[PDB]
This record gives C-alpha cells, structure tokens and sequence, in this order.
C-alpha cells in the first residue's frame, strides 16, 4: 500500500533483512534487532510495524534509557489509586499503547535487573503489571527489540536472565554497519544528497567533489542515521553560490580558522 | 517524589454547587432557555 | 455562529439601575443591590452558556470535517467523555 | 530590530551574527558554544530578532538552574502526577511559544534520561508527559548552549552520543570577554551611557585612565556581567562625585 | 531606640543604613553571628518616612501547605465559609510597609528567584485575593552570611541574588571597639541584675576583662551577652568582684 | 519532695546551680548519660519555679512527623484548614505559662530546629488561621544524653540555632563517678521491691555484693542501678538468706 | 495452654523463669535462638500471667510502613490531614494495658527506636495534635534472633532501647545444645504428622535417627525436626515401613 521513503543501496544484506521482516510479518513472535548506534533500527522496526502488525496496528517507542524515575518505571505499569502524591486520576498508557500493538525499545541494556526480569514475567505470560491493587491483563502485544550490545554480552555480565534473555530474543536481525556498505553508502548519500537539496528549497544542484567523497569514505561515521547524512549536507550547506560545493568541515570545532 | 500519604495541602477551592448554576447550565434547553430566560427577566426587577 | 442571531442577549435596564443606585431610601438601594446581583448571576449564566457553545463548535469542527468527508458509513465513533476531556470541562456539564 | 543589545563591533562578532541570521531563517536544531556571562542570550536576541517568526517573539529563557527532579518536571508535567495540582505542562516550553526555537541551557547537568528527552526533541519527536500518551506534536526548532566541551562528556559518558551529535547540527563558538579587547572600551562607554540614563545621571562625566588600566588588569570573568558591575559601580559613585572618581570596583566583601 | 555598639566603622556602616532608609530600595545584607545590623537598620527605617508602615518580618523557613505562591499570596478562597476572617497574605502585609525577610539562606533559591522577578513585576494574584502588587514599600532581607563563591559553586542562582539588592551592609570587624563591648557587657549585666533582682554590680576583675580579649568573641556581642550571663549566674552573690571568665558554657571539672 | 538522691557534693552543686536557674525564666539544657533523670530534676524545678501551679509539656522529639509546628505543637484551632477545617489544639500555645519540655531534642530536624529557634528568638507564633502571633510564657526544656559538643560541629544542628538555644547547660556527674549513692539506691530499691513483689524483707547485699557493686562500670548509671535492682528481683527468689552477688550483667550467658 | 513443654532440666529451669515472671508486668526481651518458640512460651506466660483476664494482642515490630510511623504509634486524631474518621487506634491505645508481645524487634529501623524512646516514659498516650496524652501501661515485652549486645556495639540499635528491657532475656538452649526430648518430641509430632497425613498409626523414623541428629546441626532448633519428620513421612507414605533411610536435605540437591 504506503511505503516510507528509504534510502536506495545495492545492499543484498538490507533486502535480506527485509525479506526475513516480511516473513515475520504474519509471524506474531518477539523480534530482536542488533542495531548499532545510529543505524536507524528504529525506521527498520517502524517499517516492520507497517506489515509484521495488523494494518493500522498501535505503536508505541518507549525507551528506557528515556526513564527518569524507577518509581515512574513503576507507574508505567498501571496504577489503580493510592500512589504518589496526587492519585485523583491514573492512566499509565504504556500497556494501553501496548494493547492492540507491537512493543518497541532501544538501547535495552540500562535497565535494572528488576525493571527487566518485571518485563520478562509480563511478556512471557501475556499479563500486565498493575502498580495499583487490580486483575492483571493479558494484554496480546507484541515485542521488538533493537539494542547494540551482544545478548551473550549481557548473558556473561548477567544483566539479562537465561529466561529474559531467550524469551525476549526469539528472532535475531542483525543491521549491516554503514562501514559495511561502501557502494550502497555512496548511492544513498547521493540520494539524501537529493532529498536535503528538496528540503532546503535551493534549485541550484549541490554538487560534488572527489576530495570529498575520498574524505566522507575516511570518515568513520559510525551512525549509519540520516542525522550523519545531515551533517554532511549541512557542512555542504555552509558553502553556497557554487554549483558543487569543495571540502567540507568534520566539526564547527574543527577548522575554527 | 514518590512517596504516599504524606502531609496534606491546603485545599484552595471549593465545589461551590449552586441551584443557580444548574439552571445556569439549562441543560441548554435552547428555545426552552429562552423562555425560561424571558420569564425569569419578567420577574426580575429592572431588567430589559 | 450557533443561531447567535436567536440568542436572546438580554440585559437589565441600565437606567432604572441608576435610579436604584440613586435611591434615597437604604432598603430600596439593598433591594436594587439585590437586582443587580441578579442580573450580574444572569449575564453569567449567559456568558457561560455563550462559551460552552463555543468550545463544543471547536471541539465537533475538531473532527466534524473528517466525518462529513470520509461519509455516513464512515463514522468513527464519539465518547462524551473524551468529547469533554478534550475541551477540559466537566463531563456532566458537557453531558 | 531587538535595540541592537551587546553591539559587538568585533568582525568574528559580525560572522556569528550573520550565522546566526541564517540559522534563524531556518528552523533546525543548533548548538551554541557559549561560555559563562557570555553571550547571555544575545545571540539569541539577535536570531529572534531575524527569526522566521519575527512578528512572534520565540520563548527564549534559555537559562534556567533546576534540580535533576525538577528538570524532568520541567521537561513533562501533569496535573495528577508529582505534588503540584491541577496543573499539566506548568513549564510549557512548547506551550511557550510554537514553532520558533526551544532554547536551553546547562544542558549538561541533564540526566542520561534528560538527554535522551533532549535528543527525542532534537527530532520529530512527542511531548513528556508522566502519565498518559503524549501524541501530541509541537513543532519547534531547538536551540541549546553549554560551557562544556560536551565532545569529552561523550568521551567520558557523561551524556548521550547520539543527543550530542544531532544537536550539534552545526556548533556556534562564543567569545568570552577576555576574546573582547578592542570593543570593551566601546562596551564600556555604552554601559556608562545607559548607566546615566537609567541612574538619572546627567552623563557619562568622563573615565580615568588609571580606571581603564585596572578595567583592563581586571580578570573580568562575564562578558557583560564584569562590564555590568563595573557601570554600577562607577554610576555609584560619580552620580554623587560628578567627576570620573578614578575606578569604582564592586566587591562582594569589604574590609578597612 | 536602644543602646548599640558605636565602633567608628560600625558608626559610619549606621551613618549609610540611615542614609538609605528613606529611599525605599530593596534591603539584602550577610549577617554575621551576632549580627545586629538588621536592628540597625530598622531603626533607620523608624526614623525614616518609611516608619508607621507596616513591619511583617517573616523568617522563611517554615512552608505551609503547598505555601510557595500561596505563602505570597495567602488569600485562598473555596473549601472554606465563602468569607475569610484576615487572609491578606505575605505580599498584601508587605504592601504598604516595610517587608524584611529572614531566614533566607535555607529559604529555596527558587522561591527567592521568583520573590525577585516580582519584586518587579508584582504579578500577585490568588482565589481568596489578587493585586496587581507594584505597592513600591521598601523591602528587606536577610541573606545570612551567603558566600558569592555559593553563587560561583551554584548552589543558589547568582542573577536571583544580584537582582534583589544592588547594594548591602558590610560587617563590622569583632575585634574593634573592645573597650565599648565592655560597656555593652556592663549595660546588659545590669539589665540582667534588674531582671534577677540582683541587688548590685559587684565589679569585675582586670584579669577577667584581659581574659575576655583572649577569648576573643567569636559570637561578638552573642557570645558576650552569654558569657556575661554565665558569669553572673555562676557567681550567685554579689558581695565582691568576680575574677573568672568562661570562654565557652561548655566546661569541665 | 520529688527530687532524688543529690548527696554528692557536686550534686549540691547541681542543686544549687538549679536554685540560680530559678530566677532566671531562660530555657537551659539539661545534659547527662542515658537514664539520667534529668528531666525529673527539671520537671521538679519547673514545679519549685514561678509557676508553682503550672502545665508541663513531655513532647517527645520523635513523636512528629512529616507535620509542621501548627499540626501538633502549635495547633490548628483556627478553621481554614488543609481539607477540612476544624478546631485543633496545639502543645506549644496550650503550655503557655507552663512547662515545655523537650524529651531528646538532639535527636531533631536540624532544618526543623533551624525553623524553630528563629521562631523563638523572634517570640513570634506566626503559623496560620491566627490575627496575632503573640508570645508564650512556657518553660522551655531539654534533656537527652548524646554530646552536642560533637554534633554541632558535624552539621547534626545549627550552630547558630545551638548557641542560642544554650543558656546555662550543665551536665550532671555520672552516677557511676559519684560511687556513694551505690547503697542508698540499692536499700530504696530493695524497699520498693520488697512492698511490690509483696516480699518480707531485704535479703540485704552480702559483701561479695557490695564488692561487685563498687567495681562495676555501671555504664547505665542510674539505669544501671534499676538493672541492678532487676538482678535483685532474681535475689528476691533468694529473700530467705543475704543476697551473694545481687550484681548481674544480662550480656553474659549463664552455664 | 497448647504448648509442648521441653520436658527436659534446661526446658524446665526456662519455664520455671517464665513463671517466676509471669506476675511482674515489667518489659521484657527474649533471646532465644532460632527456631525457639517464645511466640508461644511468652503467650502462655501472658495466660498464666497475673492478667489472665486480660487483653492481650500482640504486634509485628517491623511491620508498621517507614510514612505512618507516628500513625502506627498513635491513630491521628484528624483534625487536620485528609483524613476524616477521628483517631485510629494506636498502638498503646490497641493494647489497653494488654500484653503486646514484640516480635522481630532486632528489625526494626532508627524511627522506630526514635519512638520507642518516648514509649518508654508510663503511658502518656498523645495522638496527633490531640488534647492531653493518656497514661496506659500496657505489659511490655520483646524478643531478638539477633543478638541485641551485639547490635548495641554495632549501635544500630539505641542504648535507651537497650535499657527498655526490664528483665533478664531468658535464651533457649540449642537444639544441639539440648537434643534431650528429641525422641518423644519426633514420636509426637509423627503422630501428629499422621493424623493430618491420615494415618491411623506409623512407625516412627527413630532408628539412628537419633544418632543422626545427634551429628545434626539442626539450625531449624524447633521447626525443620518436625519439619523433616513430616517430609520423610510424605515421601514414604507407608506405614509398615522401618525407621531406616529417612533423611532431609532441602536445600541440597540429590544426583
Ligand atoms: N535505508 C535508509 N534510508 C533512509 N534513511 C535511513 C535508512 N536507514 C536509516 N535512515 C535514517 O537514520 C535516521 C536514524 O536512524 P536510527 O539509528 O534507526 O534511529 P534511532 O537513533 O532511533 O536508532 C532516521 O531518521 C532515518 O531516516
Ligand atoms: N548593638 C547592639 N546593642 C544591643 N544588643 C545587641 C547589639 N547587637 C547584638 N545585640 C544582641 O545580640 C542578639 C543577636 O540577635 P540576632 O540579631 O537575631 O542574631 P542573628 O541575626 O545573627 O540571628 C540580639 O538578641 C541582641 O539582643
Ligand atoms: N535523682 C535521681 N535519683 C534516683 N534515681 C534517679 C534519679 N534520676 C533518675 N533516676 C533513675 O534513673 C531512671 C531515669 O531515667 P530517665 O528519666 O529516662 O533519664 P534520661 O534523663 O536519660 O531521660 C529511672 O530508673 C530513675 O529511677
Ligand atoms: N515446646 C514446643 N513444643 C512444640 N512445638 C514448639 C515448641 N517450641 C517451639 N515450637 C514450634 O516452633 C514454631 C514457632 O517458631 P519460633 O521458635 O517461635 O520462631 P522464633 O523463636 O524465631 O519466633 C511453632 O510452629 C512451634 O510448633
Ligand atoms: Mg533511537
Ligand atoms: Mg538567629
Ligand atoms: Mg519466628
């Protein structure tokens, strides 16, 4: 039906990726991703959420990393009454924007051992934790999972239990690093390339140069997100008047002369 | 910030349910209101 | 504007309210007070009623447009009270 | 125009503003390397002052010292939650004014939960809210400075890498006032000028060149802020001596 | 008034406080143990224009209820009879009068910071009762020997305390006008005599005088107001001098 | 009357340091080991002061929680209150004229006892629901047995706050460094248990006993001569002939 | 009354101390070992006590929440707060003048120490901003699985806190240290184990059982003897079975 704009890239390992997305997509299983920092799992998550949930199914991106208080981590679970300082009205939300939908997280490793093994006994029995005194829900949600470090990481440190690790890892897609892709990384900066000379309303092409392209592949750019990409359009936007742009800036720190 | 049943605040409001203030509401009885209105301006002195 | 033409707007007579506020007798002046009072509760209750009005013309046009678009058998369903959560008035004064 | 406010002379001064009339024309994140009383919003006067939205002023207030509690309060609010009532969004940094460009500062006080927060806002991202779904969307630029080199503090995992990185879409370096050496007498007869003004001073009576030379010897630590004491100071005094009265120095302590 | 120190640092301190108390300037001074230039100040101010205003004098470190805004503004209307038998609040009693405060130190740095942006703005407002504020009376604080390196360690908001006071009082040294704190001490032990019913001063020994200077003070004259209270209730009689001094109530034996 | 034991000299001295306390209405501090007694003392001074017929305050230091001064100390007579409103009396304007005793006030809020020495020195009642702070006559006292020497300058409490609050504190001569009312207290409290546990008589304390007394630590002080007494409720069983060795310590485990 | 008595020297020199206390009302603090059984000697104590006709309801020490502390002391009177429904029962208040037998008392954290210090001083009961504190001396006793002078040297607990106890703590010998009525202990408790197991009658596992427990450390002293009883009468499950192979090691895992 709708599809979301994505970079193009001669990476047989993304459609790969894909296609096992596809085939999980009428698969209602945990989904486990190993994406790196800024390897925009979460448009990959977003994407399998298009298809691998119901059509028009909830989603919800909830880190919990993003989580202030452990206490509020408890009232993410719903709370009847009772709790806190004001419990005239409590609606948690999270299990709601759970039900109906698919569960989505990134950087799942800062969680405590508490936060963690609550998840794994509300997931594997399909029941809600109720931070106020009430009937647990079987609410049918899904699980996605995108974190970089290894889970036999985690299991040597202990973070994650032998349950909580397996249950929560049923299907494991690994993101190929932007390293990786040389060929498929240059169409698709030209294509981001296109799409920042649409954004910035400028009709003048942007242009290249080869010391450019030379210094980008020195780059490491470890974050395979749009946000590095935007970096380097924006280090082509601070030269203008040009129909294609020479050199670049690494870092406005950098080059401060 | 999570602790329950401490000292309580000052309440600094109050309901105030007034027989005034749902007839005020009207159940916006619309034509009805406006009768009901005319006939209340009838029996209030210097109004209209 | 709901029917703002058919809206009756009405207000006390302002001169016979300078004569109760010139009144020599006390009881009589209490008792235009008292009118005034009345009248003041009045334009409340029409202010109030006038911005009610208001705030449900908003909130209906909050989805009203996507339902005469999308049609009849298009209808997604409405709650009274999330109707009233939205405006943030009471529920039973929207009800 | 803003009053044209801290009127830098200085040519690096003039390429920042220009920068900065840029960046305002656009309506994406930026980072403002700035240092303690330096460019105190100033810059941000100016943005506002060449912002998109120019008719509608930004909420600026980029400043603010809050306990880490109180920072996430600040970041989500509702009335239910925490100890306050019947109040939700009470800081409304959004609510503040849309679009624009939310600006903040001592961003590095923020939690690693409070710089994930930043860096959801830093993209299209929902409101925090304790309870509840918040899938409400303002749309607003961001706008951020520290006196830190955050590139360290990632370094050190004192903060989010990825927060740091898309926030610094492209980094505004600052001058601090040792940076202001030609402008500062210009700065100084400016201050004098509206010290006289505000203090119904007849005028600036004249300077000293022994109070230039300890002006000068002076560390003056703030951009404006010594500039700022200096000016009281010498309104202080020589609104009664009439005269230059050599340097006038404020000291928060005074002996013999 | 009552009687004060006179040091000629602390008479010219005095001669400025009194110089600034008809000006209505807000009023934020460090205030060292013994203190008293928040006494010497509202003495100014009684002899200033600004006396027959109104005095309140709140020590900020109790907090009722949500208090913050609503201690600004104690005029809190509903839950209650519909009338309020006198809830003016802490802004309205400082309207039109002298508002010192106290207990500022430990008072939230936010409150102060708020208590400064509206000590312009002025933007009072309340169910019970609000006031576009603006009433212009002088105001006065107690900072409490606050450390500007506090400001510098962050600890409390440099703009907040900057904004609030442009100028404070300086403290005077302990050390000047020994001779005077002897006169002090005199006065306050006949003072203490009239309230025990003492029948007389029996006099004191040189050496205890001496000893005084050793101790030297350290609470200036709260400590010698303690330490002559000591020895006078130590000596139970007062048949002749005493020749004994005790530098702290502390003591062993 | 109600005072007791006293004979050591330097409590004479004490007696006759709290006949000078007498005159002055200042609050003071009573300091000595745990089971001191001190309080009695004072209470019985408080008696023996201006108000012979006076009220007295125990209050407890950690009897209060999570309330301010006008909960329980000041009280909230005046309506407006949090939620409902309704007379509520107060300990601290209720003892005016009398006495107010502070049982263990070094074991206090150091920002609460920060709050309530400005409010003292100033002499003000502030709080809410009330036109006129005023100020009360109570007799302000305290007594515990921990050494503020050393919390003060901890930050345990104000230093400032502490040097006010102290007027005329004196500390009472531990009970096991006087060593003379060793006897007296035994035979007052082999008297008061032979009439509760309905016993003829003393067995008396042998001079084995007498020995064990005289080298005991007797870190209790005045609590170690009720635990003595105790261990004599044991010697009751043993009324029949002299008590060998009345002294016992409860940490030792017996065979 | 239902309580298995020891039936053995030590057994009956605790009891007859438990008598010899029964009629004093003074505090109490127990020391017995794990697995001791005070919950039930010190109930039946209180029955034989001189209240007999008395109310006597014990309370979990560490049970009360670390927000309510003075509630669980003294029910507020609800003259402020949101709360509405006069004054909950307080803890003196519950007891009356009853037994209120401590339990898990080494537990219990600072604030409650804290309080104890004024439940100390005879009654006194003064509830939250109430009018005058009700004098109601209730039995006080207590416990400790811990060993209290260790605490104290520690200083978890308070020194006042350990003054608190009255009388001298009676301990229960090991079961190691008595392993006297082992035997008739396990033969009754057999029996009991098989009248719930709904047995007429089984053999008893005495048989170098004896011998067994005898080499056994046995730190579940009252408990894990009929606890293990009961498990091996469950494995077997038989009647006509000898007292031979029966043996607990929860905890250890089998091959
Ligand atoms: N194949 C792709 N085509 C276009 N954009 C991409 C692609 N992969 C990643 N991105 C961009 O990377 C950005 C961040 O990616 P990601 O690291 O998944 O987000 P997160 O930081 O939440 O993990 C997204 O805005 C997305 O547009
Ligand atoms: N100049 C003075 N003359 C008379 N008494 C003084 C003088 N200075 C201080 N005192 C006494 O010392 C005490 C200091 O009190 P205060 O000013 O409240 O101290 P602080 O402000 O440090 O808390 C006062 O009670 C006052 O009686
Ligand atoms: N003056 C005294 N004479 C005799 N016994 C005393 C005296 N003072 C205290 N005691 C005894 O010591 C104990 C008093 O302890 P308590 O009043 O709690 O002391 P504290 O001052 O440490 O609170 C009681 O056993 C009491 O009989
Ligand atoms: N004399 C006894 N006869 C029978 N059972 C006993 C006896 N003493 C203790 N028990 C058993 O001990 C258990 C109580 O545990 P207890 O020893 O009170 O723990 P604690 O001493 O730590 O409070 C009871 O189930 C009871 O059956
Ligand atoms: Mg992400
Ligand atoms: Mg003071
Ligand atoms: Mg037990």
């Amino acid at each position: 039906a709708e599809y979301k704009d994505n970079l193009l890239g001669e990476a047989n390992s993304f459609l790969e990726v894909l296609e096992q997305v596809s085939h999980l997509a009428p698969l209602d299983k945990p989904v486990l991703i190993i994406g790196e920092r800024g390897t925009g799992k979460e448009l990959i998550a977003s994407r399998l959420h298009y298809l691998s949930s119901r059509w028009q199914g909830p989603f919800i991106s909830l880190n919990c990393a993003a989580l202030n208080e452990n206490l509020l981590d408890s009232e993410l679970f719903g709370h009847e009454a009772g709790a806190f300082t004001g419990a005239q009205k409590r609606h948690p939300g999270r299990f709601e924007r759970a039900d109906g939908g698919t569960l989505f997280l990134d950087e799942l490793a800062t969680a405590p051992m508490m936060v963690q093994e609550k998840l794994l006994r509300v997931i594997e029995y399909g029941e809600l934790e109720r931070v106020g005194g009430s009937q647990p829900l079987q609410v049918n949600v899904r699980l996605v999972c995108a974190t970089n470090a290894d889970l036999p990481a985690m299991v040597n440190e202990g973070t994650f239990r032998a349950d909580l690790l397996d249950r929560l890892a049923f299907d494991v897609v690994q993101l190929p690093p932007l390293r990786e892709r040389e060929s498929d990384i240059m169409l698709m900066a030209e294509y981001f390339a296109i799409q920042m000379c649409r954004e910035i309303k400028l009709p003048l092409f942007p242009g290249f140069t080869e010391r450019a392209r030379e210094t980008l592949l020195n780059y490491r750019w470890p974050g395979n997100i749009r946000e590095l990409k935007n970096v380097v359009e924006r280090s082509v936007y601070r030269h203008g008047t040009s129909d294609y742009p020479l050199d670049d800036i690494i870092i406005d720190p950098f080059k401060r002369r | 910030m999570k602790q329950g049943l401490q000292l309580r605040l000052s309440q600094q409001l109050a309901m105030t349910p007034q027989l005034q203030q749902a007839i005020r509401l009207l159940q916006l009885s619309t034509l009805e209101l406006q009768q009901e209105l005319q006939q209340a301006l009838e029996s209030n002195p210097l109004l209209e | 504007e709901l029917n703002a033409d058919s809206i009756p707007r009405l207000k006390i007579n302002q001169q016979y309210a300078a004569m109760g506020n010139s009144a020599r007798n006390d009881a009589d002046g209490q008792f235009i007070r008292s009118n005034l009072q009345e009248a003041r509760w009045l334009i409340k209750s029409l202010e109030s009623r006038n911005d009610t009005l208001l705030r449900v013309s908003r909130c209906i046009v909050e989805q009203q447009q996507a339902f005469f678009e999308q049609g009849e058998e298009y209808m997604k369903p409405m709650v009274l009270a999330d109707i009233a959560q939205a405006v943030e008035m009471h529920e039973s004064t929207i009800s």
